[PDB]
């Protein structure tokens, strides 16, 4: 048998993982048969922490749990109702470990928008109807922190649409102090922000469709404004009015429209806030100190750390996180060095004249992320090893001696494991390694002094069995040379790939700014089925604009968002054609979101290389997409700035060229992210131009098209389209 | 077979009014509509109104309902536009145009109309000498812009710098013509200037200094 | 009153090239019209009924479009095409015009013939003196001119439109001042910052 | 040549017609080369009335003109902006014919919603921002009649969405008196009416889509309420306050929710108002008389004429229009026989005991319409001739003797002409005949004493000369016997149809209540291309629920939409299979609106007869469609009434059976009539059931999908779908 479409859709072959939650330096929490158990990595023993009978106390309605830092209480989440990509609504009840009972007095209310334990010591903060509430002890009444909350207007302690999606990548906008004295939070105001409105048809018993509306700033539109506040939680009392103290943003960013884009507590009286101008080539990290005599936070200009870019924007998507030392005197931060390569460098609390930082990594490769910082060692992930930008390895570097750079994961299993993620304990004494490709994912427990494997957490044996009769695709990660520089690709080749034959080719594209579609990871997905069952080569190419290979490649498409990565996807196909094993009369391309844009742009280019393609929820012109994402790469759509290229980089303008291709257009009607509008305009321009094409809308589906039935439907519809296009059926 | 000629340029004080003609010939005048346009200097075109010559039916742009008054003589094959109660903002070119049941298929020369309080002034025509041969002819200190400059009563090569500027009410126009080393120095070239407003017809030859 | 918008203001393309033109409305239109006008001359009928060519109109031209975006394409551009094209709408009363598409022609570059002219004997007579400086033939349009009276730096500039035969512009710089304060100095300077030298071009006279 | 898709789309072959306007008993107006000429029928001479140069003072912006009854003024309509099916807004300027000049004073305002001359003379009434205004004289200031107008809330003299579409079939809700003393008008209140909302994306340059909203009562929703007013127009002055007189609706109708559904002036002091209960099996025609002394209109119970139905609803769609005599004493209207056949009954001003009237026609055939009513004779159209329900002929009956019943159009040309429409002059002295099929349409002028053809207005010879190289389909109108009753069909057969061959079949269905898709008319449409070029047989079938064949057939689907009409469409296909010339492996079906519903219901039936089909803007369940149309056939969606069949007659419930067929679903996103919701729910039900199908939305298109480019695109897309399905 082959890996069929049904196998992909019914999820017959499950790729197991291993989720654990480090509760200490030596102990992690882990799930087993719906029971949450506790493992001590000092020994090899385990203890039952929370029995599945306790979860049964709410039936099957439990979505998640969260245990207090001090293991005295458990937050129980239920009646989960999804909102956007990260945001959701839920109910909560607190479970007392010692007493083994529910706390029924002063309950967390219905439809809570966010909750968190403090960093230590079981304090609680939550957002309900856009206001923040603090609860010092689970059984005590809550202290209302804000009274200005208003559904789609004023947000306290939660992000609005564009801040959730594009800035923070979370719904949460509140940050507890290390010892829980202070609660910091952002406040957003959408009052000027124009609304996207669309129909929600809902279940068929609804007689009249509902109009959903979201404050959503499209390119050049009025953006939400922000404020930042810190409340003293030690001084909360019903007797006295709780008064948050405000931090004004740096002078250099308040001169126009700006964003808050990071916050990190350095100590109990120090915090770092990162700001960013609406034009995102200028960011300011302001380290702020509490003045206990006048109850105000001081942000002196000597403690401001500026970051800029002359070629593009700041950071990959946003200015990177700082990782402060325990004393709070120095911080480590990934920053692009002199050669455009992102590397870890060291700052002090004070800026230097021209604020130089000491770079502790140098080569023609990039640090992906900073994972743990101890007194003497810094753990990180990079793509250094074997010079593979789509490889991922754990490294350990000494703070005193920056030549003591050991790779911790390189040689563990070079054939099976070239793409690692890591989970370190609180003081980095033990760590879980996540091998995620090219072979079967492998998760192991390691001690930090030795690097000795303690046990195997998951080797995917059950998946290895079951795959015994399936014809397995292979994956080639490799590169080609254009203009004397390396551009990587990947091919999911049909089982027992024969260089002598000619295969139909599918380009799977995303190609967004800082994207990486060519990597060493392992995936059972739609492409597996196309290669395994239909014998199609599925290829992806990271051309100009792609990430993790320096700023010269990433910033190439600055202010020119639908140009070089479009051209580079076409060339990659031409290069694949030179390799001899591609049927040139059966070459296609598809993508989702930005992938749908590039697909559509590729098909409207008139190159002649592609017979057909499928754009799913495409961006169609940049004026339609949100400001934070769009203006990062494009300008503002003004004559003074970049209006000409906004007008020139649209799918619609290329309508006539779709006469020489077969095009399938797919969008969800309830897409809050890339709005159905975008495909509505593509289809209107295609209709205007007299070009035939195929279309499919998904009623009430959002950007993910993730409803189980919609998911199965779109991929089988897309499959049929490729079958016809390639003459398989 | 389709000629539309309009009357010449016009100067008038604010408050006054003027009528401009549009003689039509070649075709059966009574069959097609006369439409009037306006073009301020540099700005876009503006439709004023229309008349059907046969019955004298008119239709005005609401903008010019009070301002323009269109009429027609069918024995003379002529259409007119009476512009009433004028001001500084009525200064522009004005075109009479035909309508062939589809669009404006015949356009007249265009009558430049100026509205100002200032007296008419005659030009001061000077000849300019050198000291490949470039010479000149300065026309300084006049008012209505229609100053038709020509060289040797005809003869159009190397003629540039033509358009003028308004300097404190006085138009300061310049012009030139280029010739070989043998054509001029020991031979005659004259600058023919004209200005119908003051009835001036000047002649100035260029003399080696 | 539908407001039309001409895209773009000035379109500069060489002879023999593709040249497309587009009129953009605030509301739908059933048919679009087009008119050619040269500086100092009246407009002329070119394309009627979206695309049809008037009586005597050249055949290297074509029109197209519908709704809120019509178009007109000039094929092999000749020198004579250099003009300004206006789009007219009259499917909705009152009729309207789109504020001009100026057809510029992109050709070979050159430098001006810089001549100078002291005030003639007839002008000094009139209580004033006007020094004239001529620049007769160039494609690079922008320029920075400056006058010096014995070193130390009422000045007038005037330009020409593009020719329908060689596509070339010109300019004259005039300097009006009194006869009494004319005779107090000796040297008069006329320079230029034209597309050829980054250092000033030299041309002057002396009494 | 075959008649290609390109030919249908580009419109290379123009089916000409001839539209004239009878101004008097002997004269009509007609359009020449954008010139309007006046033709006298007593002579053979023509006269120039309005030269094209006059229209050219507005350029190409003119959309229509309307000449005053007395011929002294012309309404010139320009800047037409379409709204719903009939409604639009425009600008207007009045042209004095006598003086050959435009009236520039007190001019009609921008964005006028409706405007009409009076019946006689030259008084004007118009609606602007939902309020009514009256001009006694074109140059005179307007008299504000009403001040309660409000966008989408209160309508004065114009219909709201549901009254335009489903009741009046026009935007106008004002009615001038015969001599113009009185202007009557309806007033609608949409407060409480829930809103349909949808997105309009507009041109590419609009950054944020705008949400369109319309008060639109879906099935069992709160309906608009109505009032009726009559204002005195000769007594209008700025010095006195204008006060309309209100007419109360019959007591038997105001007990619950009801409609106004017909208005007709009988005299200068008399007016007929037809009302209708929300349960549409009961209507009341009240004849109301003006009281000179107390300024009120009286509607005596003795002058109330009741209509009812025990088997269905009143009239074909609405209760029929009364046609009064010039003295206003008696009136004729079309009404069901004892045998269920629709025929001309004669009434008096007063009702007789048990509401009895005299039928002047009878038999197994129906009167279609009453076109003229003179002192001596009644002109009507019927489908009597040759017992063909899809034929149309002009008849002439004498009021004295009902046996004297001529047919004026039967014989003229019986091969070329079986489907006539007529246009009679102001007092029936002459009449234009419009032969619409089955041959090339033919338009002729006639005198009424002797049926003498004066001239040929349009013979379509130009279209004749152009079709001479094209392979022509033929049309077969005929019937089949089911349960002792005959049901007609029609087949657009491929050129030189060879019955020995087996052809692919396309059922083209609508099949709504009182529909007729099998007729003797001539059409040059999509179906002809399918026959001419693709050699596909295109068939339509008028089963149960169809009209013009008695109430027994029409009311068969009462309270039961999506039942017998869908089943009968399947059965017709089976009958076409038994005829031996249909390839059973290549049978398809398509339809629009109700046709889309029936198509989807057929495909979801699991009959196995149809390989594929295409539903265009289908109704998907009746709770989504408007109150007036829906409740007429289905009643209210309640446990007390017909909720069970509302839940049972949906397309979505049949999702699973679509696994057996290939399905194309098409809908305009800006469809104000059958909302996109309906297709959105079908697609969601199909997705939920794991069924593959094909889909196409048309951005910003409404129910007609009638924008040129969309129109060409949908028929191309559908054509390709049938090519795939059949080749």
């Amino acid at each position: 048998r082959t890996y069929t479409l049904a196998d992909y859709l019914k999820n017959t072959f499950r790729v197991k993982s291993y989720s654990l939650r480090w509760v200490s330096d030596s102990e992690y929490l882990y799930k087993q048969e719906n029971n949450i158990l506790l493992f001590n990595a000092e020994h090899g023993n385990s203890s039952i922490f929370l029995e599945n009978s306790t979860f049964e106390i709410f039936g099957d309605s439990i979505s998640d749990y969260s245990v207090s830092p001090d293991r005295l209480f458990v937050l129980l989440e239920y009646n989960y109702v999804k909102q956007w990509r990260h945001s959701y609504t839920a109910s909560y009840s607190i479970y007392d470990l010692n007493k083994r009972q529910l706390i029924t007095e002063e309950k967390i209310p219905n439809n809570t928008q966010w909750i968190t334990w403090s960093q230590e010591g079981h304090k609680l903060a939550y957002v309900w109807k856009n206001d923040i509430y603090v609860k010092i002890e689970p059984h005590l009444p809550s202290h209302r922190i804000t009274s200005t909350g208003k559904e789609n207007v004023i947000f306290n302690g939660i992000n609005d649409w564009v801040y959730e999606e594009e800035i923070f990548g979370a719904y949460s906008a509140l940050w507890w102090s290390p010892n829980g004295t202070f609660l910091a939070y952002a406040q957003f105001n959408d009052t000027g922000v124009p609304l996207i409105e669309y129909s929600f048809y809902s279940d068929e018993s609804l007689q009249y469709p509902k109009t959903v509306w979201i404050p959503y700033p499209k390119a050049g539109a009025v953006n939400p404004t922000v404020k930042f506040f810190i409340v003293n939680t030690d001084s909360l009392s019903s007797t006295t009015t709780t008064i948050p103290m405000q931090i004004t943003a740096p002078a250099s960013v308040t001169t126009g429209d700006h964003y808050l884009c990071d916050v990190a507590w350095v100590s109990e009286d120090r915090i770092s806030l990162q700001w960013l101008r609406r034009i995102q080539n200028y960011s300011v990290m302001a380290i702020c100190d509490y003045d206990k005599t006048t109850l105000v936070w001081n942000c002196p200009t000597t403690q401001e750390h500026i970051e800029t870019s002359a070629t593009g924007w700041c950071g990959r998507f946003r200015p990177a996180e700082p990782h402060f030392t325990s004393d709070g005197s120095s911080f480590y931060k990934i920053v692009s060095d002199k050669d455009g390569y992102k590397h870890i460098c060291q700052f002090q609390k004070d800026r230097k004249p021209e604020q130089v930082c000491t770079f502790i990594t140098k080569g023609a490769w990039e640090v992906i992320s900073i994972e743990a910082l101890t007194s003497d060692y810094l753990y990180y992930i990079s793509n250094e090893y074997k010079e593979m930008p789509g490889g991922r390895n754990l490294y350990k570097i000494q703070l005193t001696d920056h030549t003591n750079k050991k790779c911790l994961s390189c040689d563990l299993n070079p054939e099976r494991c070239q793409y690692y993620s890591v989970s370190l304990s609180k003081e980095a004494k033990y760590y879980q390694l996540g091998c995620r490709g090219p072979g079967l994912p492998l998760y192991t427990l390691h001690r930090s002094t030795d690097q000795k494997e303690l046990r195997v957490l998951e080797d995917n044996s059950a998946l290895d069995k079951m795959l015994q009769d399936v014809q397995m695709p292979s994956k080639k990660l490799d590169f080609i040379v254009l203009n004397e520089t390396r551009f990587w690709y990947q091919m999911i080749l049909p089982p027992h790939f024969d260089k002598s034959k000619k295969y139909p080719l599918l380009i799977d594209v995303y190609a967004g700014p800082c994207s990486q579609k060519a990597d060493a990871a392992f995936r059972l997905n739609w492409a597996t089925y196309l290669a395994s069952t239909e014998n199609i080569i599925v290829a992806s190419f990271d051309g100009r604009g792609s990430g993790y290979q320096g700023d010269k490649i990433m910033h190439a498409i600055n202010k020119r968002l639908g140009t070089l990565e479009v051209e580079d996807q076409i060339e990659a196909a031409r290069q694949f054609l030179k390799m001899g094993f591609v049927d040139s009369k059966r070459v296609a391309i598809w993508g989702w979101s930005y992938g749908g844009y590039v697909t559509s742009m590729v098909l409207g280019s008139g190159s002649g290389v592609f017979k057909c393609g499928i754009a799913v929820a495409p961006v169609s012109r940049w004026e339609y997409y949100d400001s934070v994402y769009t203006e990062r790469y494009m300008g503002l759509p003004t004559p003074e700035d970049n209006l000409d290229h906004y007008r020139n980089s649209t799918v619609m303008s290329r309508a006539e060229n779709f006469k020489q291709v077969e095009y399938l257009l797919i969008h969800g009607t309830a897409d809050d992210n890339v709005h159905f509008q975008q495909s509505a305009q593509i289809s209107k321009a295609l209709v205007d131009a007299g070009v035939d094409f195929q279309a499919m809308w998904y009623t009430d589906e959002d950007h993910g098209i993730a409803s189980s039935t919609a998911h199965q439907h779109i991929y089988s519809h897309m499959s049929h389209f490729l079958q016809q296009c390639f003459s398989l059926r | 077979e389709f000629q539309l000629q309009q009357s010449g340029p016009e100067l008038v004080k604010p408050g006054a009014s003027v009528k401009i003609s549009c003689k039509a010939s070649g075709y059966s005048f009574t069959d097609y509509n006369i439409n009037w346009m306006k073009q301020s200097n540099g700005k876009s075109l503006e439709w004023i109104g229309v008349v059907i010559p046969k019955y004298g039916t008119t239709n005005y742009n609401q903008k010019f309902q009070g301002k323009a008054t269109l009429t027609v003589d069918q024995s003379s094959s002529t259409a007119y536009i009476q512009l009433n109660s004028l001001t500084s903002e009525d200064s522009a070119v004005y075109y009479c145009t035909r309508f062939r049941d589809v669009f404006f298929d015949v356009w007249g020369t265009g009558t430049t109309v100026t509205v100002s309080s200032a007296k008419t002034t005659a030009p001061s025509v000077y000849p300019l000498a050198p000291v490949s041969v470039t010479l000149g002819c300065l026309v300084k200190g006049y008012f209505p812009e229609p100053v038709t400059l020509t060289w040797n009563s005809g003869s159009s090569s190397g003629v540039h710098t033509f358009p003028a500027l308004l300097q404190s009410g006085l138009y300061t126009l310049s012009s030139s013509v280029t010739v070989t080393s043998n054509t001029w120095p020991s031979q005659t070239i004259t600058c023919n200037v004209a200005h119908p407003a003051s009835s001036t017809k000047v002649d100035k030859k260029i003399v080696p200094r | 009153q539908i407001v039309l918008s001409q895209s773009p203001a000035i379109l500069s393309a060489s002879p023999g090239e593709k040249v497309t033109m587009t009129c953009r409305a605030s509301s739908s239109v059933n048919n679009m019209h087009w008119y050619q006008q040269k500086p100092g001359s009246s407009p002329k009928p070119w394309l009627h009924g979206t695309s049809n060519l008037a009586s005597g109109v050249p055949v290297r031209f074509s029109g197209s479009g519908s709704g809120t975006s019509f178009s007109l394409t000039i094929s092999r551009v000749e020198a004579e095409d250099a003009a300004t094209y206006f789009c007219q709408q009259w499917s909705n009363h009152p009729p309207t015009f789109g504020g001009g598409t100026k057809l510029e022609i992109d050709r070979a570059d050159a430098a001006p013939t810089v001549s100078i002219f002291p005030p003639s004997s007839e002008q000094l007579t009139s209580g004033g003196a006007s020094v004239v400086c001529f620049l007769n033939n160039f494609y690079p349009k922008d320029i920075n001119v400056k006058w010096k009276i014995d070193g130390s730096e009422g000045v007038l500039n005037s330009w020409t439109d593009q020719d329908s035969k060689d596509s070339t512009y010109s300019m004259s710089s005039t300097l009006t001042l009194t006869k009494d304060e004319y005779e107090r100095h000796n040297s008069y300077t006329c320079e230029a910052t034209h597309k050829t030298s980054t250092s000033p071009i030299v041309k002057s006279f002396n009494r």
